[PDB]
């Protein structure tokens, strides 16, 4: 399947802009999200199966950005993108992010590092996703 | 990735599979057919053209073989024989055979084709002229029933359609060979029945019946999940649809 | 170690033991409650978190090593209002123009050329089966206690390819996707499949078409087996069952056929947790002695509280390919129920006939045989797909 | 090993040994009488004849098999000129096929003719005698040489005592080149 | 072509001593020099005669060096 037509461009542009801001704060990411108005992506005459698999692939690709080798602020921006995509979807039930066994532990260590780094925004967003149980315990993403 | 298509296990050096199993042998002895038998390929114009070529070639060899064999035997006998008058008689026989082979050469392709029910070596034609790709009986049926020129390939006239309908009603829509014979346009039973079924009000129904609705509803409720139903697969069980 | 790795990118993975993989997943989740089948608290707008604040801020403070006030500040910061730029009342059927997404530009380009009187419709988008089955089963719970999925149970996705294959296309395959449990025995999956080959019938009945066989292939033969990691799993519950694996072992082990040494096992001896299997790598199944299917373990994951927890439905069907009905040649529209060979009337051999055409062509009112032909009852795999 | 149902070979390619021998024998004699054997290696022509005979015994499928596949199946080291010998015999085969009425009407080719070799052999003698009246020789020199062994001009004159003397000067080295030769291989 | 010019210049320099010829070129045997002569004579008998007359000073290092240079140039440009 791969990626939706144009989603990769929007995601990479958003992540690049968030990097150029040199800020890890969630305020900046939400401000960009509201300014370019990313949440519309879940509207536009897409039917049930279409919203389901579009959200699945979008969450998988947002996870792909959330993984290494990209550095602290890139991964923080990718986590913010994951949070936005999951919490602005209109699926029923809300579709879950596909995460591999090999990645659960590394993401847990990254959350622990975020806690130790005192940048509690990203750690809280990950914990909020965990409360939503926004992730699926899969073998591959 | 594509190496594992059916058959799942295939011999590396020869590509063959294991020999026939006991269950498969019993099933074959019971006459149970395989799904692979349903695969049939449409007759492209090349297939028809080379079938025609094969038929003409076959008839040509059938007619020529006795003549040329006679000529060759006669020439052998002339070569071995020394008697002068007998040699002259054998030479005359050879001249006659030469004239016969020449006029056969000059015969037209249509004369070579002959009648629809003429005999041919369908087996040899199949396995030597199409290398066994199509079965001998299949080729025989195709030729004699559709491809031979005596078959009425022309489009149906309106009078022909009306008479077909009338005589189909007269014959009770049964024994379509008699229907085709009474039609008198050299049509076949299969052509007549296909035509009637394509314009028979009893088969293709705009209306509905209680049993059709009941079985449609039963199949739909048994299978349907959400908005999906087998629209065109329910037609197997109830009659008169797509 | 049982650590999944890509053998080929996005195509197949290395082999691992399902039980050990599930135990490793549970070890990384047991006691946290994330793998539980119980509904957790969900996010909300900052104007409605007051009820959830007492339950959430303390836990956030404990886990993030931050103060309760810091937890509350984080919650206010991460409020959905900062991300919910669509109001909850907005319909999804229209592209909102107040956006800079290239994705929605492409969506607009797709939708604009589909509004003419010839193109406007709400028909199927690309496929139907997946969402229908999802919405029919997702989030449901069983009517019986014994039919409840265990919390943290493994969910395995198994694809079975149809015996009918295109032979002209290779990117895509004709298959049906099933979901099975780690604890389930392979007996349930074997017994669940409704393959048309089970309905196979035989015998020639041109003289007496009404005397069709009383027994389908399922009533005469029951031999079936799975193939994983070089192991045959043959059924032997019934006398009709035969261990087909012995003949293929005899054939293959006698010569260098390109495959290694093989060994036999019964079908009821293994559960889905006992297998050491790859993901995405093709595997084999067979039944009726000759009806082989291709088995692909597309996916494996732990159960989620939003998944289908109703085990009465398991094994689940979630995706299904399509086969075209075999329409009889006489009317070229209705589905065939009979096929004839040697048929003098038929223009080609074999020729397929519907139950309507067959009798009215080959038989008179009394049912007497007409002409020369051999006739066989036919079951359409394109129908019973 | 073509004549036993070994596991390494499909049973499709097993025949009668005597029929194979007779087909190959008659093909080899045909090659002999057509001047295809004199002054050349017999093993490649024999190998070709065997391959064509085996193909002709069932043209249905063997026409799809290659001589390279054949030697692989038989475990035989094919001579390099086997293909050339086969091509020569195929040209002779077409020259023979042109004689018969049905074959010449059918407008056969190098490939499709495989299924009439028995028929040709049945009437070999008369048809080949007729065809010779149109012989075989090395195709290299059958290119219609309009000139054959042209007579060279007579140049038997040897002069009187010496026709020239500057030749010796032209064939002797100067002292510069003499030193150059001395330093050449130092 | 340049290799042809080299046989001509060599045999100008040294005469028709195929052994020394084949030695100085890196991969040409005496048989190759003979075959080349047998090919070229028909069209370049004049050039062979000119070369016999062209008793060019045969220096070891000069010719070895100009060889190596022009072989390198030809190989690079070819
Ligand atoms: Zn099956
Ligand atoms: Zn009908």
């Amino acid at each position: 399947m791969g990626t939706p037509p144009g989603l990769q461009t929007d995601c990479e542009a958003l992540l690049s802009r968030f990097q150029e801001t040199d800020s890890v704060r969630f305020e900046d990411f939400t401000e960009l999200w509201r300014n370019m108005k990313f949440g519309t992506i879940f509207c536009g005459r897409m039917r049930n199966l279409e919203k389901n698999m579009f959200t699945k692939e979008a969450l998988a690709l947002a996870w792909r950005y959330f993984l290494p080798p990209y550095t602290f602020q890139i991964r923080v921006g990718a986590l913010y993108l994951l949070y936005g995509l999951y919490n602005t979807q209109l699926c029923q039930p809300k579709q879950k992010i596909r995460v591999a066994l090999k990645d659960w532990d590394e993401v847990l260590k990254f959350q622990q590092d975020l806690v130790n780094a005192q940048h509690f925004d990203a750690a809280y967003i990950f914990r909020k996703l965990r409360l939503d149980r926004a992730f699926h315990f899969t073998a591959m993403p | 990735m594509g190496h594992f298509m059916k058959p799942y296990f295939k011999d590396k050096v020869t590509g063959v599979g294991p020999p026939a199993n006991e269950d498969t042998r019993e099933k074959a002895a019971q006459g149970i057919k395989a799904f692979e038998e349903l695969l049939v390929t449409k007759w492209k114009n090349w297939e028809k053209a080379l079938l025609r070529k094969s038929v003409v070639s076959d008839r040509l060899q059938r007619l020529l073989q006795p003549k040329l064999l006679k000529l060759e035997y006669l020439h052998q006998k002339q070569s071995k024989v020394s008697s002068e008058l007998e040699r002259q008689a054998l030479e005359k026989q050879g001249r006659e055979a030469e004239k016969e082979i020449q006029d056969i050469n000059q015969l037209p392709e249509e004369a070579l084709l002959g009648n629809r029910l003429d005999s041919h070596d369908w087996e040899k034609i199949s396995n030597i002229n199409f290398e066994g790709s199509r079965s001998a009986e299949e080729i025989r049926k195709f030729w004699q029933n559709s491809e031979h020129p005596s078959i009425n390939k022309q489009e149906w006239s309106r009078e022909e359609e009306e008479r077909l309908q009338a005589i189909a009603a007269a014959h009770g829509h049964l024994e379509w060979q008699k229907i085709a014979e009474e039609l008198g346009t050299s049509r076949s039973a299969f052509q007549c029945l296909q035509k009637f079924q394509q314009h028979n009000k009893a088969l293709k129904r705009k209306e509905w019946t209680e049993e059709e609705d009941r079985m449609l509803t039963q199949l739909v409720q048994e299978m349907r999940v959400g908005s999906h139903i087998p629209y065109r697969r329910i037609v197997y069980y109830m009659e008169g649809r797509d | 170690c049982n650590f999944p790795e890509y053998e080929l990118p996005e195509l197949n993975t290395r082999a691992f033991h399902v039980g050990a993989f599930g135990e490793l997943w549970r070890g990384r989740l047991r006691g946290a409650g994330d793998l539980s089948l119980r509904e957790p608290p969900a996010s909300a707008l900052p104007g409605s978190q007051a009820a959830d604040s007492d339950r959430e801020d303390a836990a956030v403070a404990r886990d993030l090593d931050c103060s309760l006030e810091a937890a509350a500040e984080l919650r206010a910061v991460c409020g959905l209002d900062k991300l919910k730029c669509l109001e909850d009342g907005e319909d999804p059927e229209v592209i909102p123009e107040n956006t800079d997404l290239v994705t929605l530009g492409v969506r607009k380009r797709f939708l604009e050329h589909r509004e003419e009187t010839i193109t406007i419709d709400r028909a199927c988008r690309q496929e139907t089966f997946v969402y229908e089955m999802e919405s029919h089963a997702i989030g449901k719970k069983p009517e019986n206690s014994a039919d409840m999925i265990e919390e943290g149970e493994l969910i395995l996705s198994v694809n079975i390819l149809y015996p009918v294959i295109f032979h002209k296309h290779k990117e895509h395959k004709p298959y049906q996707t099933m979901l099975v449990l780690g604890s389930q025995k392979l007996t349930q999956l074997r017994d669940s499949i409704r393959c048309v080959s089970d309905l196979q019938i035989g015998g020639e009945f041109s003289n007496t078409p009404d005397q069709a066989p009383e027994h389908i292939s399922k009533d005469l033969y029951k031999s079936a087996f799975f193939y994983f990691e070089g192991t045959f799993y043959n059924d032997k519950r019934y006398p009709e069952c035969r261990d087909l694996s012995r003949t293929i072992i005899e054939w293959s082990e006698s010569h260098d056929r390109g495959y290694g040494k093989f060994q036999t096992a019964r079908m009821e001896d293994f559960t889905f947790n006992d297998l050491c299997i790859k993901l995405g790598f093709p595997y084999l199944y067979c039944h009726q002695g000759d009806c082989e299917h291709v088995i692909v373990i597309t996916d494996i994951r732990l159960v989620h509280h939003d998944d289908c927890l109703d085990r009465t439905l398991y094994p689940l069907l979630i995706k299904k390919h399509w086969l075209w009905t075999r329409k009889c040649f006489v009317c070229k529209m209705y589905t065939a129920r009979w096929v004839t060979n040697n048929d003098s009337f038929a223009p080609e051999d074999p020729c397929f006939f519907c139950d309507v055409c067959f009798r009215m062509l080959h038989y008179d009112s009394e049912g007497n045989k007409l002409g020369e032909f051999l006739a066989y009852p036919y079951v359409d795999p394109g129908t019973f797909n | 090993k073509l004549f036993q149902a070994s596991p390494s070979v499909p049973a499709k390619y097993v025949e009668d040994k005597e029929k194979m021998l007779s087909r190959t024998m008659q093909l080899v004699e045909l090659a002999n009488e057509t001047w295809l054997v004199t002054g050349r290696h017999p093993l490649p022509v024999i190998t070709a004849a065997t391959f064509l005979a085996w193909q002709s015994l069932q043209p249905a499928d063997r026409l799809s098999c290659s001589l390279a596949r054949f030697c692989k199946l038989a475990n035989v080291d094919l001579p390099y000129p086997a293909s050339s010998r086969l091509q020569e015999l195929l040209a002779v085969l077409l020259r023979m096929a042109e004689q018969l009425a049905w074959l010449r009407v059918l407008r056969l080719d190098k490939r499709s003719v495989v299924k009439h070799i028995g028929d040709l052999l049945q009437h070999r003698q008369s048809l080949v005698r007729s065809a010779f009246r149109d012989l075989l020789l090395p195709p290299c020199m059958l290119k219609s040489p309009k000139r054959i062994c042209p007579v060279p001009p007579v140049s038997t004159v040897t002069g009187d005592e010496n026709i020239s003397d500057s030749e010796i000067e032209q064939y002797l080295r100067t002292p510069q080149e003499v030193r150059d030769f001395q330093r050449a291989q130092a | 072509n340049k290799e042809t010019d080299m046989f001509f210049l060599a045999i100008s320099m040294v005469g028709t001593d195929f052994s020394m010829i084949g030695q100085l070129f890196p991969h040409r045997a005496r048989i190759e020099i003979k075959n080349k002569f047998k090919r070229e004579e028909k069209t370049n008998g004049w050039r062979i005669d000119k070369a016999f007359q062209e008793k060019r000073p045969f220096d070891f290092d000069f010719f070895a060096h100009l060889l190596q240079k022009v072989l390198a140039e030809e190989e690079k440009r070819k």
